[PDB]
RNA sequence: GGAUUUUUGGAGCAUCGACCUGGUAUUGCAGUACCUCCAGGAACGGUGC
């Protein structure tokens, strides 16, 4: 599985430096008798590949490293920590929202397994 | 192909009783039931070889619906 | 205890009071801290008495030897049994 | 207390544990002692009832989509969303002849259940969580 | 009361034991017997005017040790 | 199969002909020396017969080894950094090996301890003014393919190559 | 290689891990000070490993500025990709799924269950960088302090009680002599509590604080940082007053001052800068050292009995019944049976029922002693 | 038992090592020599009949020659020194 | 585990191994200290006092 993962990583390397939607260096290779199937939305691993892509929109940041450098997360430990405190803040929200909706939805499952099914009424 | 297995069956449940339980829509050849021999109990669980696939197949399509003892049993090729 | 017999038919080495080293297997002890090494060889570290002359070190191999209590000073361990 | 020495039916002892027969009542207190013995004991409706019915004016309005139900309801004040469910027509309060069909009702709890019945046998789908919305903000509930 | 069981009755401990001919081997003791004999588990061992070495096993004998140092966290009531 | 602590971990070590520890490595054809650190200085001799090594080279620092036995092997190169890892090395076993250039053996003069040497069954040795480049080489070795230095031999290597 | 597209790329995934891994670190709770020690530590490695591949691929960027003008470009595209699915068109016979190309990163920067630890701090322990006294930061070790100040003042008059009530001033009276042979030991005591300090919290920035303490004892601790109201300034190396700001500032730079005696700015630097660390140390770890009088004041106090309670804290079967023997039964496939009791109630099973059954030969009684195939094919075909 | 218990408390108390039995009644500073010629001064906090102390907070003092020899010392915080190496035993020291 | 054999302390000279050149007889089957004799040079090392 390491000759397709190379290639879907040179396919987000070559689509990233596109100035359209449709004219990439992928759009046009597909009519040049060359067969890839990654690029289907069809697939199981080009909704991942594509998401790679957003990676190489990681390497297409102005401070990600091509005409500047980063001081805060390269020469401040409390700048890491503070920003690894916050994720874990909102680690700890998001599982506070999903304990919520858990909540909502066994409330629900109470409700409708206690509502009256007899009651019918045709207008 | 000829072998069903059939769980969802509370420990009450005996091998005569399960036998007689599969008859209705089938003859059985043979009826194995795992229990562990430390407790004397059941697990649940059995498997009932017929004398064909066809009538093997049809008795587990057709044990859907059965329900022992408040319990619905389940019944699955095997 | 029996912490003694724990690394037995192991490749010790025993510090005399001399100060040399015996290195060998040391297969069986006992109480008055004798040891019976077999293929043991000594170490003696040799004096320079100059300036410029390095610290040597003249090592002989004997075979089994047995070491008294009197002359044993410290035991380690050096090598696993082969 | 033993829990392995009981009484046959021969006026005798038998040690369950090991398996061993006594005669005698000195022979079984003398059984516990020894290798065999020791070998053998090492080896071994709340919101139903409080839920009010006035049973209000609903209003509901059908739409034949091709590619869908819209109903108007009060302000709840609660968080229970209404709940759809198809049903057979077999269950009733008077039990009326020739009911081979099915409805689908949606119910909540300050209002009353709407049910709309189907001719058809499959159409669509009465899932809650797959084609169905209720918007709190208009109050709305589309059932699709 | 003789002194041999106070040092017996010692376990895990970061010792020093300096012997007669300017040695002192500094370790944890994991184990003493009755007649003195120290065994302890990587110490570090210096000779008179030598380089102190690291060993991963010692054994001492009693007639060769010459002193003993406790550190000040080791009470000598309870060990007597 | 390269060598690794488990090959020589595994070897069986004891005592050889000479009253010396030896541990057999016999029958490996390890086509590199590497991770020889495991004997902790508790050795004298090491064999290396039968072995693909096509370079002597990758030794740890070793102080207790005084023998070297690479005999029966196809080393071709020679390494430089052989007197800083053993520096009482005295016996060397080169022989049946793959030199051609009289440079090889200018690394193996920098063993200053170095007494016995053996480069017999080479074809270094075929080439004329061998014995006396040897000689010239390291003055220090005694003994040479089984054979002692000679006073003419020293004066000859002496007087060429000036 | 692709030294800006992929490797920045995984460096910049490697930070995400690693952050993932301090927020998972420092989102768990704690139970013990020694586990909430080594989780710091490993969060500290954890940090400094981040920074080093930051600093690695914040210096990717010379050939990146040249190699953007052609990789923007227009005219190029497909040639070049066509040219490395060419390069990459080798044999694909190696048969090995890889799917540790992401998920190494995330299992090695994880810890297991009986073992809290990741996989680069595996060979870490903390019984390597603090004592058994310490209490990995809950204590300090001021028992060789005590020995040594023993040892310079030549006197058994000053028990552990009289050394921890010195120790405890910042800017009082010294017990010895600013020149005497005590800064020896001063000097060494200070790198102890920086050492110590050090220790307790691996997470904060160590050469930030050294540089904001080099920055407050020559900015500030040079300048007369114990102002008055002789006694109007005062002089920690020179040790001696000053009448106004402006004499201070002319003897400040004088010969007796620079280099004409023995405790001036030159020589006895280092001494009053190892003395300006051991003050804030004591200023900033005072608790430390308050906890650690009161651990040894219990231990005073306490008798042996207290002192030692904290300190310590079958063939016969198998041969009577015919097993242990090897059986050869060829129909189900030459299975091995350890008993002929055994293999004849495993004969009329179910398992010996299905191998018989893809042959074609029912389950009946005169195929109960059958073994071999042929056998059974011949008494099939002659009923 | 108890009697040879008490032999050895009245071997202790009126014997050779009551000057020892003064290092554990009034808790006093005692000097001993080795045979490395390191002097010991410090109380004995337990003795036994093999002349095995436990000195506590003692000061070990000895001549190194590096010319003049210089008097170096150090303090242990507890020691135990054998009776083997036990030249003489001072009660009342000096300084 | 407190006093003669083990664990509660006796704390420039002599000798031996070698290094380098010359003449001389033994060509031999064994578990071993050692191992034919004489002359010249040494600016090699170990132990005791």
């Amino acid at each position: 599985s390491a000759f397709d993962l190379d290639v879907v990583k040179l396919t987000a390397q070559f689509v990233a430096r596109n100035g359209r939607q449709f004219l990439t260096q992928l759009m046009q290779k597909e009519q040049r008798n060359y067969q890839f199937d990654f690029l289907r939305p069809q697939h199981s691993l080009f909704n991942y590949f594509t998401k790679l892509v957003e990676q190489y929109t990681k390497i297409l940041i102005p401070p990600k490293g091509l005409f500047s450098k980063l001081k805060k997360e390269a020469e401040n430990p409390r700048e890491v920590l503070d920003q690894v405190c916050y994720r874990v803040e909102w680690a700890k929200f998001q599982e506070r929202e999903r304990k919520k909706e858990e909540e909502e939805k066994e409330k629900e499952r109470v409700a409708y397994a206690q509502i009256d099914w007899h009651d019918f009424v045709v207008v | 192909d000829a072998t069903v297995y059939v769980g969802g069956l509370d420990e009450k449940v005996s091998e005569p009783l399960l036998w007689e339980l599969f008859l209705q829509a089938g003859p059985v050849v043979n009826t194995h039931m795992p229990k562990d021999r430390v407790t004397g109990q059941h697990q649940g669980y059995g498997f009932v070889e017929f004398l064909s696939e066809e009538d093997a197949d049809y008795a587990i399509k057709i044990m859907n619906m059965i329900k022992l003892y408040g319990k619905p049993i389940r019944v699955n090729k095997a | 205890s029996s912490k003694m017999l724990q690394h037995i038919d192991y490749r010790m080495r025993c510090i005399l009071q001399d100060g040399r080293i015996f290195i060998g297997t040391f297969k069986a002890f006992d109480k008055h801290m004798n040891l019976i090494l077999c293929d043991c060889d000594e170490f003696r570290k040799i004096k320079p008495k100059n300036s410029k002359q390095a610290e040597r070190e003249e090592k002989r191999v004997l075979g089994l030897v047995l070491l008294r209590g009197e002359n044993l000073v410290s035991m380690t361990v050096e090598g696993p049994p082969p | 207390k033993d829990p392995y020495f009981m009484k046959n039916h021969l006026g005798s002892y038998e040690c369950k544990l090991c398996l061993t027969l006594h005669n005698n009542e000195g022979s079984y207190l003398a059984h516990t002692q020894g290798k065999k013995h020791q070998t053998n004991l090492a080896r071994r409706v709340e919101v139903k009832k409080f839920v009010k019915i006035g049973r209000p004016g609903y209003k509901v309005t059908k739409q034949r989509d091709s590619e869908l139900f819209q109903i108007d309801y009060p302000e709840i004040a609660e968080g229970i969303m209404p709940r759809h469910r198809f049903m057979s027509a077999y269950e009733q309060r008077i039990e009326p002849p020739d009911r081979r069909w099915q409805y689908l009702l949606m119910a909540a709890e300050p209002y009353e259940t709407i049910a709309f019945k189907v001719p058809s046998r499959e159409i669509d789908k009465a899932e809650g969580k797959f084609w169905t919305h209720w918007n709190r903000e208009t109050k709305q509930f589309f059932l699709q | 009361m003789k002194l041999v069981r106070f040092l017996m009755k010692l376990s895990h401990e970061t010792v020093t034991i300096e012997l007669k001919n300017g040695t002192q081997v500094h370790g944890t003791i994991t184990g003493v017997d009755v007649s003195m004999n120290t065994h302890l588990k990587a110490v570090k061992m210096t000779l008179k005017n030598r380089e102190p070495v690291q060993l991963e096993t010692l054994s001492i004998r009693g007639n060769n040790i010459r002193y003993f140092i406790l550190p000040d966290s080791l009470p000598l009531d309870t060990l007597l | 199969v390269k060598l690794t602590a488990e090959l020589i971990e595994q070897a069986a070590q004891y005592t050889n002909a000479v009253r010396d520890r030896e541990l057999d490595l016999r029958g490996y054809k390890i086509p590199v020396i590497e991770n020889l650190g495991a004997t902790l200085d508790q050795f004298d001799a090491i064999d290396f017969s039968d072995n693909e090594i096509r370079k002597l080279d990758g030794f740890p620092l070793l102080r207790r080894l005084k023998t070297l036995l690479v005999n029966n092997n196809r080393i071709c190169r020679i390494g430089e950094g052989l007197d800083q890892a053993l520096p009482c090395l005295t016996e060397l076993i080169l022989t049946n090996n793959s030199l051609v250039e009289l440079g090889d053996l200018d690394p193996l003069a920098s063993l200053k301890s170095l007494t016995y040497l053996s480069i017999l069954r080479n074809p270094v040795t075929n080439k004329k003014h061998y014995r006396l480049y040897v000689i010239y080489k390291v003055p220090q070795v005694r003994v040479l393919d089984f054979q002692k230095v000679k006073l003419k031999e020293r004066q000859e290597a002496e007087k060429m190559f000036k | 290689m692709e030294t800006i597209l992929e490797q920045q790329r995984r460096y910049h995934e490697e930070k995400e891990r690693l952050m993932d891994v301090m927020a998972k670190e420092m989102l768990t709770k704690k139970s013990t000070l020694r586990d909430q020690i080594n989780s710091d530590h490993r969060t500290r490695a954890m940090q400094d490993r981040y920074m080093e591949v930051s600093g690695n691929l914040r210096d990717l960027y010379d050939d990146k500025d040249g190699l953007r003008k052609e990789e923007l470009n227009a005219i190029s595209g497909p040639n070049e990709f066509a040219e490395f699915y060419n390069r990459l068109k080798q044999i694909k016979e190696f048969h090995r799924k890889h799917p540790n190309e992401i998920c190494v990163p995330m299992s090695v920067e994880f810890e297991e269950l009986l073992k809290a630890r990741e996989n680069p701090s595996e060979e870490a322990q903390n019984l390597v960088e603090f004592t058994d006294e310490e209490g990995y930061g809950r204590y300090l070790d001021l028992h060789d302090c005590y020995l040594k100040y023993i040892n310079l003042k030549a006197s058994e008059k000053l028990d552990y009680i009289t050394y921890l009530s010195i120790f405890d001033q910042l800017f009082d009276i010294p017990k010895e002599r600013k020149n005497a042979e005590y800064k020896r030991y001063l000097e060494m005591l200070l790198e102890y509590l920086q050492d110590y300090t050090d220790r307790v919290k691996p997470l904060q920035d160590q050469n930030e604080l050294f540089g904001k303490i080099q920055a407050e004892f020559e900015k500030k601790w040079e300048n007369g940082t114990f102002p008055g109201w002789e006694e109007r300034a005062q002089r920690l190396f020179s040790t001696k007053g000053k009448s106004l700001e402006s004499l201070d500032t002319s003897l400040f730079a004088k010969n007796p001052k620079s280099k004409g005696t023995k405790r001036d700015t030159e020589r006895n630097k280092d001494i009053a800068f190892l003395e300006a660390q051991i003050y804030e140390y004591v200023e900033i770890l005072g608790e430390q050292r308050h906890l650690t009088h009161e651990n040894v004041q219990r231990k005073q106090a306490r008798t042996g009995e207290e002192r030692e309670e904290e300190e310590e804290e079958p063939y016969w079967l198998y041969k009577l019944h015919g097993l242990n023997i090897n059986y050869n039964c060829e129909i189900c496939g030459n299975y091995t049976y350890r008993g002929p009791k055994a293999f004849q109630r495993h004969f009329a099973e179910w398992r010996h029922a299905h191998g018989m059954r893809c042959l074609g030969i029912p389950n009946t009684a005169h195929f109960a002693n059958v073994t071999q195939i042929e056998d059974a094919v011949s008494l099939w075909a002659k009923l | 038992p108890e009697e040879l218990q008490k032999r050895e408390e009245e071997e202790f108390n009126t014997g050779p090592l009551s000057v020892l039995t003064q290092s554990v009644k009034n808790n006093t500073q005692v000097l001993i020599n080795c045979r490395n010629n390191k002097k010991l001064l410090g109380r004995v906090k337990a003795f036994d009949r093999h002349c095995n102390m436990v000195l506590e907070n003692v000061k070990e003092m000895w001549t190194e020659v590096p010319s003049k020899p210089v008097n170096k010392d150090r303090y242990i915080s507890k020691m135990f020194l054998r009776g083997d190496s036990v030249i003489v035993v001072l009660r009342n020291p000096l300084i």
